[PDB]
RNA sequence: CAACAUCUUGUCAAACUAUGAAUAAACAAAGAAGAAUUCUCAGUGUUAAAUACACUUCAGGAAUUUAAAU
RNA sequence: GGCGGCACAUCUGUUACAAGAUAACGCAGGUGUCCAAAGAUGAACUCAAUGAGGACAGAAACCUCAUGUAGAAUAUAAGGG
RNA sequence: AGGUAGAUUACCUGACGUUCCCAUCUGUGUGAACAUAAUGGUACUGAUCAGGCUCUAAGCAUCUUUACUUCCGUGUUCGGAUGGGAACGGGUGUAUCCUACUUGAUAUGAACCUACC
C-alpha cells in the first residue's frame, strides 16, 4: 500500500490567507547580548541621570 | 534528494569569482559600520571560520551592535506562515556595505541645501525656493513639433524571406 | 534482438553522454564521417548540397551507418572518388538505456535501464550531412542524397546553398575575395589572411 | 668607464654528486670521500620515488655538496686535469652551465685503502654574472635580464679562455 | 619542433595576477593585515606602525596609520640627516640605527607637544638595559607598533636597534628584549654595539693585520680622520645634540623627462611606413 | 612512417564552464512615534590626550522653521 | 506479500526548476573511523610537469639551471578553500 | 625626477628588443663580531672600490592578454494568454523582457601620505 510521499501543492495558498506576520518594532529593539563596554556606559549614564532626577524630586 | 548537511549545494554557491580568488581587498577590513547601518551578508568560502549560514547570502540586513571583531547583523527570516527576526554576529570579512539608501541619500541632500538657503532668504526677506518635485513614473510625453528641414523618411515593410543556408 | 525504431525517437530526458559514470556503452555503429575526396582544395568543388532535418527527434547510429554506406556506394558508382567530398555532421554522442524484462521472480517496475545504443538528439532545421561537388555532377548527387533519407526518420528536406564548398561566403564571395588574396588554401580548406599581429619582414 | 666589469662570467658554484642506490657503510664512506675532497660536510639526499627496479623512499641513497669562491676554482681544476680540459661541446646547458662526470678520483692515493672503496662523482659547474643576486634575495626578488643571462656560447668562449681547453664537437 | 609551450592565450585568459606591491616583492599582505586591523568597536581610532626600512645606504622609519585612501605617515625621521648632529660615516651601524630611532620618538613627542613628561633614559650607562615607556601622572605613552617587512629578525638585527631608541626616547613600542644585541652576554654587548663597540673594534684589528685591507674596507674613515676610539664619543653627543632638537628643518626641483608616448597619429604613421616599405 | 608541436575544421556534456538572461529573492523610497536647523550640553569609555569618536529616549534642555519626500 | 535491498540515523555532486523548501526500491559515491600530531604558533621554502645538461643510470634512482596559477599536496567519499 | 608606505588589484600581466641614472634606489666590496646555513649563494653584520650590465622606473610594436564601445541581434532564449494550426513530433500570431560567443574601434593605468631632489 504506496502512499503519495510529499507535496507543496496548496502550501503557499494556506501561508497566504493569514499572511506572513511580520515581526512588531519591539523585536528589533532588543539589546541582550549587545557589547559589554556599550553596556557598561549605558548603564552608568541612566543611573546618573536617574540618581539625580529623583534627588531633584526629594527637594521639592 | 538531498542530504540535509549545513554547507549542501554550494558548488555554484560557494565558488570564488573568476580570477577573484586569494586574499580579499584591504577595504572590507578597513571599512567602518556604525550601528543602524545597511550591510549585505556575503559569505567568504575562503574563510571557513564563521562562516555564515547559506541562506542568508545576499540578504540585506541592518547593523545593529559592533563588537571587537564582529559586526553584528540583524536580518528577516520567513518560517512557516510569518517572519522571525534573526540576530546573527559576522567579521566583517562574509559582510559588504549595502547602496540601497544610496539615492534615497541624493534626495536627503539636495532637501537639505535647498531648506539651507531658505533659512537665508527668509533673513533676508526674498521669497524662500521651492524643495525638489517628487519622483514620478515616466509620464506620457507632451506635444512636441518636429522641422522640416532636418528631417529624413526611411521607408519600412515587410522583407522578401532570403535562405540563411 | 533489437527494439522497434519507435521506442527511442522522441527526445526525452536529459542528455546522458558516455563518460566515467556511464560504462559498459556498446560502440557506435558509424565510425567514418568523411567520405570521397575529403583532401580536395577548397577551388575544385563549388557546388554544396545539404541534408536538413525538419523534425526534433533521436537519429541512431544505425542509421547514420546505414546512410554513409549508402551515398559512399551510390557516388563512387556515378561520379566517382575524386568527384565529391560528402560529410557528416552529426556524432552519436547520447546513449540510450533499455531496462529488460525476463518467471515470477521479477520485480516488475524497480529498476533503471542499462546502455543500449547510441544516438544523436537533433533540432528542427539542423543539418545532417552535407557534401561538395562539382557542376557536372550535381544531379548525380542530389539523386543519391534523396535515396539517403528513406534510412531515417522523420521528414528531412533537401537543400542547395548558394555559398562555396563548406565555406560561409557565397558563390561570387569566395571568387572576388580569393582574387584579392584574402583566402589562403590549406589542402582541404582556406584560412583568411590575417591583418593583425606582428608585421613580416 | 665601460659596464664591461659587470658582466665578468665567474664560477658561482660547482656541485659534486654521488648517487648510489645502497644505504649504509658505503654512503657513509661516500660521504667521507667528499668531505676529503671538498672540506665541508656533505647533504645526504632521499629517494623521492620508490622503485623495484632500482631496489629502492626514506632512505639515504645519494650525497650531495656544493663549493662556491676560490674553493669551487680548484676542485674544477682537479677534476678537469682527468679528462685534460676535453670537454665535449654537447655538455653544456642551454643556459650556460656544463657538466662531466668520471670514474676514479685521484683523492689519496698514497694511504688508498680498498675498505673505503671506489667512486664516482659528478662534476656540475654553474656560471653567473655581477647582478644575478636579483633573482634569489628574499625582498624584491626579480627575473634577471634575457641579454644578462648567459647561454650556451657564453659558456664555451668562458672555457676556452680561462682553462684554454678546446672542445669536441664529436 | 616539439615545443609544448605553457604561455598561449589559453594559459593567459585564466592567469589571476596577485596584488601590485606583492607582485613586486615589497609587501606581505598575510602579516600587513594582521597588524592593520583595528578593533571593530574602536571607530576610526588610528593605530600606527613603526615602518622600519633599512637600504644599502640609509635607515628610514616612518609612524603610519593605514586608511582606505592609503597610508598616512604621522613622522618620519631618516638617517642620511644624521651629519646634522655629528654623525658623518657610518649611517647603516647599529649605532645608527639606534640615533634614527631615538630621532623619531624624539621628534614625534615634540609634534605632539609630550616630550616634557616623557624623557625616557639619557644617560650613556643606561644604553644596554631594557626600557618600557610607563604611565606619567594618569597619562599613558605613546604606543606604536613595529613593522618589519620582508626582514628577518635574527638575534641581532638592526631594525631592533630603531626599536630600543625609541623605547629609550619615551616612545612606548611593545617589544622583548631577547632579540636585542644582547640575549646572550649581557648589558655591556648591548651598550658596546650601541655605541659602535663592534665598528671601532674593526679598524684596531684590521690595522693590526694589513694596511691594504684596513684601507680597502675603511677608506673614507681614514680621510675624514675618524679614529677608532672616537667612535664612542662621537656616539654619546650624537644622543645629546638630538635631544635638544629633533625638530626636522626645512628650491624647485629639475626634473628629467623620460620617453613620453606616442600619439595615435605617430603610432598608426610608422605602421603605414613600414607597410609602405614592405611594399619588397 | 608514426610520434610530438602548431594553425584550421565538424560535432558534444545532469554529475564541464568563461559569459549569462526572462521570471524571481531580499532591501530603500523619512515612526523613540511627521522633518530640519541653531544654541546649550552631561555620564561612562575609546584615546598619547582629547573639544575627535561611540552609546546613552538622534542622554537631556530651549528657540526658529515645518506636515515634504514614487 | 515473501526472498533481495536499506531509500530507517547520516554526508557529497546531480535530478532540482539562477531566493528558501524540495519525490521515487532516481543516478555516481560515502560514515560508525583516524591523529601527542595529522592540535596551537613562529620561521624558512615552493609544488606536479616540461626543456636542457651530469659516470654507471636505461623511459622511471640523484644533482643543476630555466619555464612553471597549482595542472601537486592537504587521513578519508565528493564538492568547495 | 627618485625613494618609503600603501589603496584599486593585469588599462597594473607575459614575450621581443630599447633610454637615462644628476641625486635616490639597486646591483657592488669584505667576513670581525651579533647572527647564518652542507655553501658569506640566502639571511646577518661591516663598508664605499668601481657600474648603469641586470633589476626598477619610462617608453616601442598591425604583439598574445586584459579593460571600456559599437556590432553581433531584437537573432538564442523567456514571462502572460485560444474551442490558434499539427495524427505525432514539435513549431505560430498577439501584448512583453532580451543574453552569449565572435568581429571591429580605443586604451595599456589612475590616484593618496612623508622625505629628498
Amino acid at each position: 500500500s504506496k502512499d503519495k510521499n510529499r507535496s507543496s501543492h496548496n502550501q503557499s495558498h494556506k501561508a497566504h490567507r493569514n499572511g506572513f506576520y511580520k515581526p512588531k518594532k519591539s523585536a528589533y529593539m532588543s539589546t541582550k547580548g549587545m557589547n559589554v563596554q556599550v553596556l557598561k556606559n549605558t548603564k552608568a549614564q541612566r543611573k546618573f541621570a536617574l540618581a539625580k532626577k529623583l534627588e531633584a524630586k526629594k527637594a521639592a | 534528494p538531498l542530504s540535509n548537511g549545513r554547507n549542501r549545494r554550494t558548488r555554484k554557491l560557494f565558488k570564488r569569482p573568476f580570477r577573484g580568488h586569494g586574499l580579499s581587498n584591504t577595504s572590507t577590513i578597513l571599512h567602518t559600520y556604525k550601528v543602524g547601518d545597511y550591510v549585505t551578508i556575503l559569505c567568504n568560502s575562503s574563510i571557513q571560520h564563521g562562516l555564515p549560514y547559506k541562506a542568508f547570502h545576499g540578504k540585506t540586513g541592518r547593523v545593529w551592535n559592533v563588537n571587537p571583531h564582529a559586526i553584528g547583523v540583524m536580518v528577516n527570516k520567513k518560517v512557516n506562515n510569518r517572519i522571525v527576526v534573526k540576530r546573527l554576529h559576522i567579521s566583517p570579512e562574509h559582510i559588504k556595505p549595502s547602496g540601497c539608501q544610496k539615492d534615497f541619500l541624493e534626495r536627503k541632500a539636495a532637501v537639505a541645501a535647498i531648506r539651507k538657503q531658505n533659512i537665508q532668504l527668509k533673513k533676508e526677506g526674498k521669497p524662500l525656493l521651492p524643495l525638489p518635485a517628487k519622483r514620478l513614473p515616466k509620464q506620457p510625453r507632451p506635444a512636441e513639433l518636429i522641422k522640416g528641414a532636418d528631417i529624413k523618411f526611411t521607408t519600412v515593410a515587410p522583407l522578401k524571406f532570403e535562405e540563411l543556408y | 534482438g533489437r527494439r522497434p525504431g519507435r521506442c527511442y525517437r522522441l527526445v526525452r530526458g536529459h542528455p546522458y553522454p558516455k563518460s566515467k559514470y556511464c560504462r559498459g556503452v556498446p560502440d557506435p555503429r558509424i565510425k567514418l564521417f568523411d567520405i570521397g575526396n575529403r583532401s580536395a582544395p577548397c577551388d575544385d568543388f563549388p557546388c554544396c548540397v545539404h541534408i536538413v532535418g525538419l523534425e526534433r527527434e533521436n537519429i541512431s547510429s544505425e542509421a547514420m551507418e546505414a546512410a554513409r554506406i549508402s551515398i559512399n556506394k551510390n557516388m563512387l558508382k556515378y561520379a566517382g572518388k575524386d568527384g565529391f567530398h560528402v560529410r557528416i555532421r552529426i556524432h552519436p554522442f547520447h546513449v540510450l538505456r533499455i531496462n529488460k524484462m525476463l518467471r515470477l521472480q521479477t520485480g516488475m517496475r524497480g529498476a533503471w535501464g542499462k546502455s543500449y545504443g547510441s544516438c544523436a538528439r537533433v533540432k528542427v532545421g539542423q543539418v545532417l550531412i552535407s557534401g561538395r561537388c562539382k557542376e557536372q555532377h550535381l544531379p548525380a548527387m542530389i539523386k543519391s542524397f534523396r535515396l539517403a533519407c528513406y534510412k531515417f526518420a522523420g521528414r528531412q528536406k533537401l537543400v542547395i546553398s548558394n555559398k562555396w564548398g563548406f565555406t560561409k561566403y557565397t558563390k561570387e564571395e569566395y571568387q572576388q575575395l580569393k582574387k584579392d588574396g584574402k583566402i589562403i588554401a590549406d589542402g582541404c580548406y582556406f584560412k583568411l589572411a590575417t591583418t593583425k599581429g606582428p608585421l613580416p619582414k | 668607464c665601460k659596464s664591461d666589469v659587470m658582466r665578468k662570467i665567474k664560477i658561482d658554484k660547482l656541485v659534486l654528486n654521488i648517487s648510489v642506490g645502497e644505504s649504509g657503510d658505503r654512503l657513509t664512506r661516500a660521504a667521507k670521500v667528499l668531505e676529503t675532497l671538498t672540506g665541508q660536510t656533505p647533504v645526504l639526499s632521499e629517494a623521492r620515488y620508490t622503485v623495484r627496479a632500482f631496489s629502492i623512499r626514506n632512505d639515504q641513497i645519494a650525497c650531495h655538496v656544493t663549493v662556491r669562491g676560490a674553493k669551487a676554482a680548484e676542485i674544477l681544476e682537479k677534476g678537469l686535469k682527468v679528462k685534460e680540459f676535453e670537454l665535449k661541446a654537447n655538455n653544456f646547458s642551454a643556459t650556460g652551465n656544463f657538466g662531466f662526470g668520471i670514474e676514479e678520483h685521484i683523492d689519496l692515493g698514497l694511504k688508498y685503502d680498498p675498505q673505503v672503496g671506489i667512486y664516482g662523482m659528478d662534476f656540475f659547474v654553474v656560471l653567473a654574472r655581477p647582478g644575478f643576486r636579483v633573482s634569489r634575495r628574499k625582498r624584491m626578488q626579480d627575473k634577471i635580464g634575457r641579454d644578462h643571462l648567459l647561454t650556451k656560447e657564453d659558456a664555451i668562449n668562458w672555457f676556452k679562455e680561462t682553462y684554454e681547453g678546446i672542445v669536441l664537437n664529436k | 619542433g616539439f615545443l609544448k609551450v605553457i604561455k598561449n592565450r589559453a594559459y593567459f585568459k585564466k592567469y589571476q595576477t596577485q596584488f601590485r606591491r606583492r607582485r613586486e616583492g615589497k609587501t606581505d599582505y598575510y602579516a600587513r593585515r594582521k597588524m592593520i586591523f583595528q578593533d571593530k568597536d574602536k571607530f576610526k581610532t588610528p593605530k600606527y606602525r613603526v615602518v622600519v626600512r633599512i637600504t644599502n645606504k640609509t635607515v628610514i622609519a616612518q609612524i603610519a596609520y593605514s586608511e582606505i585612501i592609503g597610508d598616512k605617515i604621522l613622522c618620519a625621521a631618516y638617517s642620511h640627516e644624521l651629519p646634522r648632529y655629528g654623525v658623518k660615516l657610518g649611517l647603516t651601524n647599529y649605532a645608527a640605527a639606534y640615533c634614527t630611532g631615538l630621532l623619531l620618538a624624539r621628534r614625534l613627542l615634540q609634534k605632539l607637544g609630550m616630550d616634557k613628561q616623557f624623557v625616557g633614559v639619557s644617560d650613556a650607562a643606561k644604553l644596554g638595559e631594557d626600557y618600557t615607556p610607563e604611565e606619567v601622572d594618569e597619562r599613558r605613552p605613546f604606543k606604536c607598533i613595529l613593522d618589519v617587512g620582508l626582514a628577518r629578525t635574527t638575534t641581532g638585527s638592526k631594525v631592533f636597534a630603531v626599536l630600543k631608541g625609541m623605547c629609550d626616547g619615551g616612545v612606548y613600542v611593545p617589544h622583548s628584549a631577547t632579540r636585542f644585541a644582547g640575549a646572550g652576554e649581557n648589558e655591556e654587548a648591548l651598550r658596546s654595539r650601541i655605541l659602535g663597540g663592534h665598528v671601532a673594534a674593526y679598524m684596531k684589528y684590521l690595522s693590526g693585520e694589513d694596511a691594504d685591507l684596513y684601507k680597502k674596507q675603511f677608506g673614507r674613515f681614514i680621510a675624514a680622520g675618524i679614529a677608532p676610539e672616537a667612535l664612542e664619543n662621537i656616539y654619546i653627543e650624537a644622543h645629546k645634540k638630538i635631544r635638544e632638537n629633533p625638530a626636522a628643518e626645512k628650491k624647485e626641483h629639475k626634473k628629467y623627462p623620460t620617453s613620453k608616448k606616442l600619439t595615435l597619429e605617430q603610432r598608426k604613421a610608422a605602421i603605414q611606413a613600414k607597410l609602405a616599405k614592405l611594399a619588397a
